[PDB]
């Protein structure tokens, strides 16, 4: 699952914790297993 | 006491169960002893530990 966030919401995409986009759109299980990574895309779209 | 064999019967089983039943009470450790409110006041990732 590919998309992009802003900065402040890399906290926010971790098992078992809350959030809006993850809890709005598409979210993630209690039993989750996997990986998460994260690039500083500023430059896209700013 | 001439029938202190059946009476001690008697009494051990009915001790053990009651043993047994209030043992329910203990908290082992946990934060509580009831189940409800264990998974209650708390978030199921903990709840389950």
């Amino acid at each position: 699952d590919s998309f992009v966030i802003r900065g402040n919401e890399v906290s926010q995409i971790a098992p078992g914790q809350t959030g809006n986009i993850a809890d709005y759109n598409y979210k993630l299980p209690d039993d989750f297993t996997g990986c998460v990574i994260a690039w500083n895309s500023n430059k896209l779209d700013s | 006491s001439a029938l202190g064999k059946l009476q001690d019967v008697v009494n051990h089983n009915a001790q053990a169960l009651n043993t047994l039943v209030k043992q329910l009470s203990s908290k082992f450790g946990a934060i509580s002893s009831v189940l409800n409110d264990i998974l209650s006041r708390l978030d199921p990732p903990e709840a389950e530990v």
